[PDB]
């Protein structure tokens, strides 16, 4: 127990890290199909697809909260999980232990714009990024979202051909 | 303070009345546990099994 | 013997001798409620300073008598709260003149 | 990188009329700087990075938007 | 307006998520004050529902004076037919609404 | 597995219980020298696959006068030519060497120790006394198992750490629990030990991917790709580590996980599917 | 000085009574009612009142009332007629095995000059300061005491730098490793040092924290670690044998670890609250008890503290990576205007700040576990 | 089972006036502490300790 | 009980559902739909689910800098007649992206137009199968 004499919760740091919505009748995480602000950011261990020339193919997230609504106000670190192989350079020299940032390109969950549009992509998509917010892959093999049009994702915008 | 130091070797230095209550409660618990154990060992019923 | 509007808290220990019969130099009641609950502080009688708190009593151990003491009056040495001192030994130290030599 | 930064500043100054914001004054990427000018976007790189990522070749080889192109199997 | 009546609901529904009095920071002494009762402010199961709620400073969006209708770009937690009361907000962000 | 730091590289078993000795062997050098000086002979237990890496450098650097018998376990796993050359080196030196398989290290090592004591070890001034041999070796190699077996035998018979061997010629062995543990080690040494199986692999500190890549690299440098392919039963000789992994997965089955297929080369290396060695020396 | 042996109470009394190096001051008509402290002050101008009180209260100075027994007296007790007062002599303190109180001796030493750049560095290092104590942010690479090489910088060497308007330089209350940075405490005065020394002995209530970045993640988020160390001397370094069970010559090491936030099974952020002081308890417990070495610890997590996982942020081949261990939020007995104790924090060093920023975790955050 | 609450399991000594009430005087000494001296019929009245 | 949660004042307890017939809600909503039609945010539509299912729709979302152009089918339609409370589902399929999206009518920026006068239920079925397979694989 800590502090002795008045024990507190040892989850103080993760409270700052994560964003939690009090599950009350007036406050809940919607299904993402009712309107803007409804949904739920991804947890830590979520596995998602990484689409680019990089050898990596699957990425496990590290951020306690990941969503398109705040893809520009937060950093999404992640670790390559299932890397591909070749049969024969930095893009192809990824390892299943290295840690890079990621840029959301789509969510398999129902995403609602402020315009009333609702979308459901088929794959949770991301791309590897260096600490300087520059993607490791040469190009992309999936469509980004409106959130990826922020200046915080300038190189991602340059590479990604198609948006949604 | 002890109850009767001259008789601590007999009553553990605790009033028998308090000891009486403590042993009543503990014996109730032990009897319940023993009945349960007999039921378990004989097949759910002590007399019958 | 009455409400604070008629009897200030430091006046409760008026039957005892020493600095406690003098009005404390610092009062921390009107402003806020300090975490330690010290409500009055007296003028430093050397490196020792006397404090009074608005609680039932803090059971500390004074390094002069060595006994556990439960009271609202606590004397601290050179602002170090790790070394508390009860009012009896505080008064005796002041009377003997050993304020800076305990 | 200094030449890249100077060229980016010159492009932004040329666009100054309709320009809404300036580029960063601390070059984040010392080998690639992109200035967006409305529908037009300018990418200034070094020779090594330009040869590495052949955006020019990709955008010259990619076929135009054929409406029938969507009439294929999913991927 | 009056909120829609949800009846008697538990803590998970109302107030659902699923200071210090006196304690010693240092090991110097032993003085504490435990909680001897329930304090008046204690989120507990009770009748959640009908209640006079008041949204402040909702912008107006559309006026239809032929049918006598006003459209506010928000959704209320109230039933159809509730007699809502409209007042004019007097200030916002340190300014005055009318100027 | 998941946990990073390997316990076997620090832990041993003393009389009181498990202990975690820390530091490098040079720190203990003095205590080891004193132990050898107060002992009568030395019994060193090492792994034939990487002998000079398993051995304690301080012992060989400080004490050479006292008679010493080295037992290289996993001789069949180790290469024959290296075994013979190092055996000749030790024979030229005043020490003795013995290469042992599983059962040999189990019992023939004790038999050879008894023969050594009877033949070369001088006769004591008395009879009730005992000839003492300081045992030096990494516990995972088999020194700990031998000590535990002797301890159990002595305890059953009855029913500092000295374990008797036989009543005649009254041989006893002193235990050295944490004088030759790996502790912190170089990357190459850690890879060699992990390949030999003496240090369990972890997903963080030293991954199976790196261990198998090192094994493949050393095999390719040796130029034994075709023989490795034949041993693994895969159709054609591989050209890259990834190609070898893919071939292993295909051979194992259609749903062959990359990690599952990468775990197989390490098991094969430990099980002697390929005969090789990792270690240098001087003449 | 040497030639001082540890003496039991009976041995000390026997030596004191046997020794002939005692001076007996008679109490005449003129010094009858004078207090013991005043009498000693008048008769020993060279001595200091600290020495007087120490001798009197520890029994080295006593009085003989012709009663056949030696009375041990307080500083405030009055003298009596025709009674002796027994006081030892320099011969008593030197020419025997009984050690003196650590004040009466006249030992002295030289000084050492400091550069203006060093003084400015020390001033910038200082974090908190009051009339009694200073708390300074000791850097990573700098040592505390002089190293095996005499020609090296040290906090002890720089101590005179922060001798603010005081005749005597402060004294370090506790020491940190050469690789760990963070808060370190200096007592301004000797009395303050004596009073504050009781904080850094083995304790059951933590008062300070250590923020560490550990490779790997422990199986449990919060828990306690206990290891008994048997530090012994070796060839050049020292061997540290750690065991779970106690031993006659072993010393315990206890800590409370809380995983503040773990990225994944690869890296983690831990806070250690130590209840005991030992050579490298935090690093050893993180490396072995938790099986998660600190990110910059090569002495225990050699080749494992430098992981390929953070190759994007830190070069795995750069063995000069500073230790990712940082002393923080030292709680002091002295309170503040708000009535709560003073918890001095130290900003995270450059490497730990960089790692936290890259992982997205905030750096400046209050640790509630240390009030 | 027999008893689950004790204050002092052991037994005290029957002696009251001293530690060795049962022993005869010529086999044991007498405590000279002031507490015993107080009740003592000799050590309480007069005791000379000043010395020439 | 230091606080109260329920109000029994006549103003709040009263309801005008009885008098609601005085104001035609449906006529007002249809007038709003016609205003949207006149403004051009949407065109009138009177189709049944059988008629519309499977019809190709072209979506032009006037985002920036480059408007998003998509071609999809009609998985479902909320209502069978022009109304503000409408909405239409689409299954757009780009090179390697399969996005199923609900688009509401009357939005000036999301210009969605059913490019064909009729749809094929067999096409709807096979497109739905494609979407189901993509979703399962994802
Ligand atoms: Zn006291």
């Amino acid at each position: 127990k800590l502090p002795a004499g008045k024990p507190a919760n040892k989850s103080w740091f993760r409270h700052n890290l994560i964003i939690r919505r009090k599950a009350s009748y007036r406050s809940r995480w919607g299904t993402g199909a009712e309107g803007y602000g409804t949904g739920v950011p991804f947890s830590d261990q979520v596995k998602l697809h990484c689409v680019d020339n990089t050898n990596c193919k699957h990425v496990r997230l590290i951020s306690k909260a990941t969503a398109e609504r705040f893809a520009h106000c937060r950093v999404f670190p992640a670790v390559a999980h299932r890397v591909s192989v070749q049969r024969f350079v930095s893009r192809h020299r990824v390892k299943p232990g290295n840690i890079y940032w990621v840029c959301l390109l789509s969510r398999r969950q129902t995403n609602t714009r402020m315009s009333g549009l609702r979308t459901n992509f088929d794959r949770n998509t991301c791309i590897l990024m260096n600490d300087q917010r520059v993607p490791l892959g040469t190009r992309v093999m999936y469509c980004a979202g409106r959130h990826v049009n922020h200046k915080y994702h300038l190189k991602a915008v340059v590479l990604a051909n198609f948006f949604v | 303070p002890l109850f009767h130091p001259q008789t601590t070797g007999v009553h553990g230095g605790v009033p028998p009345r308090q000891q009486q209550r403590v042993m009543d409660a503990i014996t109730w618990k032990a009897v319940c546990f023993r009945r349960g154990l007999l039921a378990r060992r004989k097949g759910g019923r002590a007399k019958f099994g | 013997t009455g409400s604070p509007t008629h009897q200030r808290e430091y006046e409760r220990f008026h039957h005892l001798p020493g600095d406690v019969r003098t009005r404390p130099q610092f009062d921390f009641t009107f402003g806020e409620t300090r975490a330690d609950r010290v409500m009055f502080a007296w003028r430093k009688r050397g490196d020792l300073q006397l404090y009074q708190m608005s609680g039932r009593g803090e059971t500390f151990v004074c390094y002069r008598c060595g006994y556990p003491v439960r009271s609202q009056l606590v004397a601290v040495k050179a602002d170090n709260w790790d070394y508390r001192m009860c009012y009896r030994c505080y008064t005796n130290t002041v009377h003997r003149g050993m304020e800076n030599d305990t | 990188p200094r030449h890249i930064h100077l060229a980016a500043w010159a492009v932004q100054e040329a666009d100054a009329l309709k320009r809404v914001c300036k580029i960063r004054r601390k070059q984040v990427d010392h080998t690639w700087e992109v200035v967006p000018v409305g529908r037009i976007i300018v990418n200034l790189m070094q020779e090594s990075l330009r040869e590495e990522l052949s955006l020019e070749r990709k955008w010259a080889v990619t076929k135009c938007m054929d409406p029938l192109s969507v009439a294929n199997a999913p991927v | 307006f009056q909120n829609t009546d949800y009846g008697f609901r538990g803590v998970m529904f109302r107030h659902g998520f699923d200071g210090d009095s006196r304690w010693q920071r240092r090991p110097g002494a032993m003085g504490t004050e435990g909680q001897k009762r329930i304090y008046p402010g204690h989120r507990m199961a009770g009748q959640t529902g009908a209640a006079a709620e008041t949204y402040q400073g909702v912008p107006v969006w559309r006026i239809d004076y032929k049918n006598s209708l006003i459209y506010l770009p928000t959704l209320l937690d109230a039933d159809v037919g509730t007699y809502v009361r409209f007042s004019d907000t007097i200030n916002t962000k340190g300014l005055t609404l009318w100027n | 597995s998941r946990k990073g730091m390997s316990r076997e590289a620090f832990v041993d078993i003393n009389e009181k219980g498990a202990a975690w000795y820390l530091g490098h062997m040079q720190l203990a050098s003095r205590t080891l020298a004193e132990k050898v000086k107060d002992a009568d002979f030395v019994l060193e237990i090492r792994d034939a696959r990487l002998p000079f890496t398993t051995g304690n450098p301080n012992l060989q650097k400080i004490i050479i006068d006292r008679p010493r018998l080295i037992v290289f376990n996993k001789a069949e796993m180790s290469n024959e030519d290296c075994n013979r050359v190092i055996q000749q080196y030790y024979e030229r030196t005043g020490n003795f060497a013995l290469f042992t398989s599983a059962k040999r290290s189990w019992r023939d090592t004790v038999e050879a120790v008894q023969r050594f004591v009877t033949h070369i070890l001088p006769a004591q001034r008395f009879k009730t006394t005992a000839n003492v041999g300081l045992v030096v070796g990494m516990p995972n190699v088999g020194k700990s198992t031998l000590i535990n077996s002797l301890r159990l035998a002595h305890e059953y018979q009855f029913h500092v750490k000295l374990v008797p061997v036989c009543k005649d010629p009254n041989i006893v062995l002193y235990d050295s629990p944490g004088l030759t543990l790996p502790g912190c080690f170089a990357k190459e040494a850690g890879l060699k030990l992990a390949a030999c199986g003496i240090i369990p692999t972890n997903d963080i500190t030293l991954p199976r991917s790196l261990v198998a890549r090192y094994i493949y690299d050393v095999l390719s440098a040796a130029g034994v790709g075709e023989h490795m392919a034949e041993c693994l039963h895969l159709p054609r000789a591989p050209i890259s580590f990834d190609d070898c992994i893919s071939m292993i997965c295909e051979r194992s089955g259609t749903s062959g996980q990359t990690d599952l297929g990468n775990l197989d080369p390490s098991r094969a290396q430990k099980f002697l599917i390929h005969d090789a060695q990792l270690g240098n020396l001087g003449r | 000085h040497a030639r001082y042996r540890p003496l039991s109470l009976r041995a000390r009394q026997t030596l004191s009574e046997k020794s002939d190096d005692l001076q007996y001051h008679v109490v005449t008509q003129e010094w009858f009612g004078e207090r013991v402290d005043s009498f000693l002050t008048c008769h020993y101008p060279q001595w200091d009142y600290e020495t007087i009180k120490r001798l009197v209260q520890q029994g080295h100075i006593y009085r003989y009332r012709k009663n056949g027994k030696k009375k041990f007296t307080r500083l405030t007790d009055r003298l009596e007629f025709d009674e002796l007062l027994v006081v030892p002599t320099r011969a008593f303190w030197e020419k025997q095995l009984a050690p003196p109180s650590g004040v009466l001796e006249e030992t002295d030493g030289p000084k050492f000059k400091l550069s203006a750049t060093a003084r400015e560095m020390a001033h910038n290092m200082v974090l908190f300061k009051n009339e009694h104590v200073i708390v300074i942010n000791k850097p990573h690479g700098l040592p505390m005491m002089p190293t095996d090489d005499p020609q090296e910088m040290s906090i002890a060497a720089m101590l005179p730098a922060w001798k603010f308007t005081n005749v005597a330089k402060p004294v370090v209350c506790h020491n940190l490793d050469r690789e760990t940075s963070g808060c370190v405490v200096l007592a301004r005065t000797r009395n303050a040092h004596r009073m504050l020394g009781r904080m850094f002995v083995k304790r059951v209530v933590p008062n300070s924290v250590y923020w560490s970045f550990c490779v790997g993640k422990p199986t449990v988020n919060y828990g306690r670690v206990r290891m008994h160390f048997d530090i012994t001397r070796g060839n050049k370094g020292d061997i540290i044998v750690a065991r779970p069970s106690p031993t006659k010559t072993s010393k315990v090491a206890i800590a409370e670890f809380v995983v503040n936030a773990s990225a994944l099974e690869f890296g983690s952020f831990i806070s250690f609250y130590p209840l005991t002081t030992r050579r490298h308890q935090e690093r050893i417990m993180a490396a072995h008890a938790l099986r998660c070495p600190v990110l910059g610890d090569a002495k225990y997590g050699g080749d494992a503290a430098f992981p390929s996982s953070l190759s994007l942020f830190w070069d795995p081949e750069n063995k000069g990576l500073p230790l990712h261990l940082h002393h923080r939020k030292i709680q002091l007995p002295y309170k503040n205007t708000a009535g709560e104790f003073i918890c001095v924090t130290a900003p995270l060093p450059t490497q730990m700040e960089k790692t936290f920023k890259k992982l997205g975790w905030p750096c400046e955050v209050d640790d509630p576990l240390i009030p | 089972v027999p008893q689950q609450l004790k204050a002092y399991g052991g037994t005290f000594s029957r002696s009251v006036g001293e530690r060795s009430n049962h022993l005869v005087s010529d086999v044991v000494l007498q405590s000279l502490s002031p507490s015993s001296t107080h009740n003592s019929p000799l050590l309480s009245k007069n005791i000379k300790t000043k010395t020439v | 009980g230091y606080t109260r949660e329920r109000t029994n004042r006549h103003f709040f307890v009263a309801r005008a559902n009885a008098f609601f017939s005085r104001l035609p809600i449906a006529r007002v909503q249809r007038s709003l739909a016609m205003e949207a039609v006149r403004e051009g945010r949407m065109r009138p539509w009177k189709y049944t689910k059988e008629q519309i299912l499977g019809a190709p729709v072209t979506c032009n979302f006037e985002y920036n800098p480059r408007p998003v152009r998509l071609i999809g089918t009609v998985m479902d339609a909320h209502t069978e007649e022009t109304s503000i409370k409408g909405g239409l589902k689409v299954y757009a399929r780009n090179e390697e992206t399969n996005m199923m999206l609900w688009i509401p009518p009357g939005n000036p920026k999301l210009r969605h137009e059913v490019t064909s006068t009729k749809g094929s239920f067999q096409h709807y079925l096979d497109e739905r199968d494609k979407w189901d397979e993509a979703w399962i694989t994802g």
